[PDB]
């Protein structure tokens, strides 16, 4: 009989995994501040890693990788890609990005040096401004740059994918979310079920000012969008239907046109930071569930937009993924008395 | 990757290698702390014996 | 030649002091009776080992040491031990009753009655020094004597020897090895009072030593003798440059200069490799590249923490054995490209390297096999703040209920001293955070 | 180092005599006081409980006290009766009639100064006396009334030595007289103020163990006292035997008592024996020890939480195995160990086993569950006091009933102070 502790009540993923552990009879949940735990479903912020692995007679396992934030926060990801030789200043699958600090090192001199050149070259020069809401798309550097002087958080602006793969019917954008499990042996497990977040609005290249045709986020579509849920339920398309659409329209498959690149991007990012976050010879053990966000352009080329460290699953998939977290991540360290994952290995 | 200030002797060697350039109370104060704690102990003992006297 | 005086306080300091001086005698070829045949000058010396050993007309080399414990028993075994003749009676100070795991009882109640006696015996050794650099102080964080009396002694040594360096070897508490329940209190108390009197403190987590003894020596329940013999090798590795001809860390001031840029942050992490069981019949001897790489494995650190999530202020590699400078730079060049070793911005990213050709001495009948080359890395990393966070948390849990506080107030301490001490630690953790992230 | 042992009253002297018979056998001392052992671990810390008289004779540092001569006359003619220093028998002739007031105020006052005479002589012959241990019951007159009177006099003269008692709690199941809740309520008042640590030995728990588990249908006081001397031997083992952990009374009190008034311990022993050959294992030895049926205060530990626990294992066994099992009992029922005292369970091992057992485990717990014991006594107290019943025995000795109200209030406060820590 194992003991675990919960420290983030909000996570729908790790609330469901706690129920499953309890539903085996062999796991009991302790109070928050009881330090005699086998497993910790710790908090998102300021998780006390310095206190793990010191309890005598206890193998301790936490559901987060210490140092994984370098991948999961925007500005850090941009600096991680540009400065890591294992990703090159330019990797073909990440948009040209520049991190720039507000009025209150900075690459705004470097961005305008590239932005101006593209303006002189007549090449389309739309860029997107983001931070870790408050999202701005524009075709002039000054419009975006003044926009971030109001904000107090360091911002990053990257090239906007002006030509996206547009699902028909609707002429509409999508983003692919993949769920990745890294266990304590640093095996990388891609969940065989992803999701497409569909915009319910036709894509317009004239006004990047109206939000709905450009932003596929569920909340940006549930509220601020006009015909949410018209083409698919809840503006969510799953892989089986996306595969059928690619076969029908583009005469290809999801595995070849997109999924090989997704597996390459996930592997590159996680192998890159492995020596910095691996718990291979550590006094405690870590696993973590990740959410990778991908974009597909008109040439069926995959771009990485963001990696999310505390991700939430789709309601239908919740049961299958939360169960897989137990078998792959938790019961591999604490046994009890086909696979839904694709293993990514070198 | 340079080696500086290398010294050699019979017992061994020492050197430096730079990979990248850079980018109290007095005696009486103590006697008083120690004596302040002593009276607090004495004051407690007296209250006990006063209670034991009752 | 400038002398160093060693001070061993409480059970842990005395017993570790036993382990060290046993090892120092083997490393310098000193018999248990005090005779050193290799020394060609009788009754006098300017040699490097004279920094730790005075000389007598009869040829006896006597440690420049003081052993003080409020309980008589642990020092009574130095008196009856194999090295009994080595030590002068006036060097071994005992009391009648111990401090009961109570910092306040050791600092105030019993500390007052014996502090002036310890200082007279220490001056009796300082008066035989032509030029003293300072003191090496060995103690536990958790014991009543080790915490309470040491911090009192540190205050009076700062008064009586103001121009002198003071170095600390401190045993950090760990529940695997027999601990009191109030050792967090004693640890925070003695740190707050000693922080401004110590110039460099080498901290040793009993959990780390215990775990190395089970993994590398495959002892399933180590004893103090196992722990101390291992701690003695690390200590010997750190103090070797004081007792041998060399050009790196030749006096106590240089430990401060090379390892402690900011004074409050004066707790270098020590990492030691290789540790191999003597029972290993067939054993393959590790190289410079291997043992220098093991110096960045957390399982070889004296304190369990993750240096990857910190910043280095200073790094010093102390090799012992068949090591050559060429192989150190090769091993360094490959490790830097394979490991997350981020220095602070205001410090040079580099390594002060010291090589001593004599491979580590090991005690006959010990658990440590003799190797051809070994290395101790002394690194000042902000990662050791994790050790303070652990300790402060245990302190906070007990203090929220004022648990066990009455024992300390009963010895004349004031409850406010708890909060002042805790507030100092909050400042210390902040200082690590400023430099660290 | 040195401990002075005092045994007061019939129960105090009967459990004390059994205690000395047991540990004299463990240390290899025959009834004449002559050592006859084969190991030398026995004699290394023998001075804690024995003075060495001339002729290689070991004499217990024990003082025997009673207001009635009969009980000590049986001791002197008992098995190890001649091993005690003849001058250390101090007794009157009147008895205390199971009356706390007689032991504390009238007959006991007439005799307390000569007991303290002997306590001084034994203390002066101490290299560095660490404290005193008192064996008594709380339900009679001599051991409870004159016993607690002895404690406060001893504290007045040695205010900085440790005061330790083995106190037998009365139970209607094993009752001599109806006034036992009165004598116990008055004694607990004294103990809660003048002792550093009290081992609560509930006669009800002893009776249930002798009947429910040991299967003895009609238990005698000898049956109960078999369990007490076994318990007493286990708790004192670390004091009187060489080990990796060499224990003393003060470090015990510093680590077991997070708050001054909460110093009432419930002990536990395994294997529970009746006056076998199948040796236990460290797993089953640990599970029995922590079970209620092995505990000497008739409380349910699951109804409270452990503030601190000290445990010792006797015999040849793996210390790695003792660690796993103790760490296993914690990690499996960590609900019953408080989170604001980190690492509050300590464990020791002594390879010298008790007589007749290959392996044994003894348990000292500061649990909030002990409040059930004082709740029981306060209820039996109130049932009579609300009608002033049997009080004339006490007012006849000069006590006013206001002193009864004060002693009842202080015990209810004690119960209440244990309650608050059961929740935090
Ligand atoms: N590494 C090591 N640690 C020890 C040794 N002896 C004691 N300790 C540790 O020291 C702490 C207890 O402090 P002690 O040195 O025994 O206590 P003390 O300084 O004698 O003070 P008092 O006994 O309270 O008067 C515990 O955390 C032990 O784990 C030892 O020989 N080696
Ligand atoms: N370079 C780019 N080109 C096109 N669209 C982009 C883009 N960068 C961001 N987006 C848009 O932003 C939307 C979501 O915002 P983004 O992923 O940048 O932050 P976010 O907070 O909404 C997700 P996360 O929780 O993973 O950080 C995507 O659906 C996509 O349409
Ligand atoms: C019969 O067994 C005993 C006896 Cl008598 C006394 C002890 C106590 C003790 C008790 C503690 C504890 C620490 C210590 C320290 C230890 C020591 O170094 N010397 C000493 O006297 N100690 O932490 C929480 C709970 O209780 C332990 C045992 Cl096991
Ligand atoms: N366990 C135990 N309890 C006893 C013994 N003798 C008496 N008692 C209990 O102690 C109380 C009576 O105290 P007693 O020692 O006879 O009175 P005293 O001699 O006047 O102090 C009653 O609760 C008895 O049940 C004994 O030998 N063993
Ligand atoms: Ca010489
Ligand atoms: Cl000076
Ligand atoms: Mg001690
Ligand atoms: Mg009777």
């Amino acid at each position: 009989m194992y003991t675990f502790v919960v420290r983030d009540e909000n996570s729908s993923v790790y609330a469901e995994v706690s129920r499953l552990l309890l539903a085996t009879g062999q796991w009991k949940r302790l109070r928050k501040d009881n330090p005699r735990f086998n497993l910790m479903l710790g908090e998102r912020n300021r998780l006390p890693f310095g206190r793990l692995g010191h309890e005598p007679g206890l193998v301790q396992l936490v559901n987060y990788y210490r140092g994984a934030d370098k991948l999961c926060r925007k500005a850090s990801l941009v600096k991680l890609i540009k400065t890591s030789p294992e990703l090159s200043e330019s990797c073909t699958w990440f948009p040209e990005s520049y991190v720039i600090y507000p009025t209150n090192t900075d690459e705004r001199e470097v961005f305008l040096a590239a932005y101006n050149r593209r303006r002189e070259g007549r090449e389309g020069n739309v860029w997107i401004a983001k931070s870790s809401e408050g999202i701005l798309i524009s075709s002039e550097a000054s419009e975006l740059l003044d926009f971030i002087d109001e904000q107090g958080q360091v911002h990053v602006i990257q090239k906007y994918l002006e030509k996206p793969l547009l699902l028909e019917p609707g002429h509409r954008k999508f983003d692919i979310r993949s769920w990745v499990l890294v266990d304590h042996l640093y095996n990388i497990y891609l969940y065989r079920e992803g999701v497409l977040r569909t915009s319910s609005e036709p894509y317009n290249s004239a006004n990047f000012q109206d939000k709905t045709c450009h932003l596929t986020n569920h909340c940006i579509q549930k509220e601020y969008s006009k015909n949410y849920g018209r083409y698919e339920e809840g503006n969510e398309m799953f892989f089986e239907e996306f595969n059928q659409y690619l076969m029908d329209a583009l005469n290809t498959t999801l595995e070849n046109s997109i999924l090989l690149q997704i597996k390459h991007i996930i592997r590159s990012c996680l192998m890159c930071i492995e020596p910095a976050i691996s718990t291979k010879h550590l006094h405690y053990q870590s696993f973590q569930l990740f959410g990778f966000d991908f974009m597909v352009d008109e040439e069926l080329k995959v771009w990485l937009i963001e990696v999310n460290g505390a991700p939430a699953c789709a309601q239908k998939l919740y049961a299958e993924l939360c169960q897989g977290i137990v078998d792959v991540a938790i019961s591999s360290v604490f046994p009890l008395a086909t696979s839904i994952f694709i293993k990514l290995h070198h | 990757m340079e080696v500086i200030e290398l010294n050699k002797c019979t017992s061994g060697q020492s050197f430096e290698v730079i990979l990248k350039p850079p980018s109290d109370p007095s005696l009486e104060e103590i006697q008083k702390k120690l004596e302040a704690a002593e009276e607090r102990r004495k004051y407690q003992e007296a209250e006990l014996l006063k209670h034991l006297a009752e | 030649m400038r002398e160093c005086i060693s001070i061993h306080v409480g059970q842990a300091g005395v017993q570790i002091g036993n382990a060290c001086w046993e090892l120092y005698c083997l490393e310098h070829g000193i018999q248990p009776d005090g005779q050193m045949p290799s020394d060609k000058t009788i009754g006098g010396g300017d040699d490097s080992f004279n920094t730790f050993f005075s000389e007598t007309g009869a040829g006896k080399h006597v440690p420049r040491a003081v052993f003080v414990d409020l309980e008589p028993t642990v020092i009574d075994e130095v008196r009856t031990g194999t090295y009994r003749q080595l030590f002068h009676p006036e060097q071994l100070i005992t009391g009648k009753e111990d401090a009961a795991n109570n910092y306040a009882r050791g600092h105030y109640t019993i500390g007052k009655e014996i502090i002036d006696l310890v200082l007279d015996r220490i001056r009796k050794l300082a008066d035989q020094c032509t030029g003293l650099q300072g003191f090496l102080v060995f103690h536990s964080f958790g014991g009543g004597t080790g915490s309470g009396f040491t911090s009192l002694l540190m205050e009076r040594l700062s008064v009586d020897y103001g121009k002198k360096s003071k170095l600390e070897f401190s045993i950090y508490p760990a529940p695997q090895v027999s601990t009191a329940v109030v050792e967090p209190y004693n640890s925070i108390l003695t740190t707050h009072t000693t922080l401004e009197h110590s110039d460099c403190a080498f901290m040793v987590d009993n959990e780390a030593i215990y775990d190395i003894c089970r993994r590398n020596l495959d002892i399933e329940r180590p004893t103090y003798t196992n722990l101390n013999r291992l701690i003695s090798q690390i200590v010997s590795s750190i103090t070797a440059s004081l007792r041998f001809d060399g050009a790196l860390n030749v006096d106590l001031t240089e430990f401060q200069t090379n390892l402690v840029p900011y004074p409050r942050i004066h707790f270098p992490l020590a990492t030691y490799a290789p540790v191999i069981s003597a029972e290993k019949a067939y054993h393959e001897q590790l190289s410079v590249a291997e043992i220098t790489n093991a110096c960045f494995e957390p399982a070889n650190q004296m304190v369990k923490c993750d240096p990857r999530h910190g910043k280095y202020m200073a790094c010093c590699l102390l090799y012992r054995g068949d090591v050559v400078p060429k192989d150190v730079n090769a091993a360094i060049a490959t490790i830097k490209t394979k490991r997350s070793i981020q220095f602070v911005d205001w410090c040079p990213t580099g390594f002060k390297v010291g090589i001593n050709y004599q491979p580590p001495t090991v005690v006959p009948g010990g658990d440590l096999a003799k190797v051809q080359r070994a290395v101790c890395m002394l690194s000042n990393t902000t990662a050791i703040a994790e050790a303070w966070a652990r300790l402060d948390h245990k302190f906070d849990l007990m203090y929220a209920k004022r648990a066990f506080v009455h024992w300390y107030v009963g010895e004349g301490m004031e409850e406010g001293e708890f909060s002042e001490a805790r507030e100092d630690m909050a400042a210390l953790e902040k200082d690590y955070e400023e430099v660290g992230v | 180092r040195e401990i002075v042992h005092i045994q007061a009253g019939q129960c105090g002297n009967q459990i004390g005599a059994k205690f000395w018979e047991v540990i004299s056998d463990e240390h290899g001392i025959d009834p004449t006081g002559s050592y006859h052992g084969d190991s030398d671990l026995q004699l290394e810390r023998i001075n804690v409980y024995y003075n060495e008289a001339t002729g290689n004779k070991y004499v217990p540092r024990a003082i025997l006290v009673d207001l009635e001569p009969g009980t000590m006359d049986s001791v002197r003619s008992g098995p190890f009766g001649q091993i005690f220093r003849p001058d250390n028998f101090v007794f009157g002739q009147s008895g205390a009639g199971n009356n706390w007031a007689k032991g504390h105020y009238t007959e006991g006052a007439e005799l307390v100064d000569s007991v303290l005479d002997v306590v001084r002589k034994e203390s002066e012959s101490c290299d560095c006396l660490q404290g005193f241990q008192l064996t008594h019951s709380l339900g009679g007159g001599t051991g409870s009334g004159m016993g607690t009177l002895l404690i406060s006099k001893i504290r007045e003269e040695y205010p900085d030595r440790i005061m330790n008692t083995f106190s037998v709690m009365p139970s209607p199941k094993v009752s001599d007289t109806v006034v036992e809740p009165y004598n116990a309520t008055l004694s607990v008042h004294q103990l809660v103020e003048n002792t550093d640590e009290t081992y609560c030995i509930d006669n009800e728990a002893l009776y249930d163990i002798c009947f429910r588990t040991l299967k003895l249908t009609t238990p005698t006081y000898g049956d109960l006292n078999h369990l007490v001397s076994a318990t007493m031997s286990g708790v004192t083992t670390c004091l009187r035997f060489p080990g990796q952990l060499n224990a003393d009374l003060r470090k015990l009190a510093v680590n077991m008592v997070p708050f001054p008034r909460l110093h009432f311990f419930m002990p536990g022993f395994a294997p529970l024996t009746s006056r076998q050959y199948r040796a236990l294992t460290v797993p089953e030895l640990t599970q029995q020890m922590f079970d209620s049926k092995n505990m000497m205060a008739a409380c349910d530990p699951r109804h409270g939480r452990y503030l601190t626990v000290a445990a010792i294992f006797r015999g040849r066994m793996s210390m790695k195995e003792v660690d796993e099992q103790m760490l296993n009992v914690q990690n499996k029922n960590s609900s019953y160990f408080v989170e604001w005292i980190p690492n509050n369970v300590k464990t020791a091992v002594c390879d010298i086993p008790p007589r007749g057992l290959k392996m044994s485990a003894t348990f000292i717990g500061n649990s909030t569950a002990i409040q059930e014991l004082f709740k029981r006594i306060s209820e039996q107290f109130t049932a009579m006091f609300r009608r002033k019943a049997f009080l004339h025995w006490y007012t006849g000795e000069g006590m006013d009933e206001m002193e009864f109200t004060e002693a009842e209030s202080n015990m209810n406060d004690l119960v209440s102070e244990y309650q608050q820590y059961q929740d935090a």
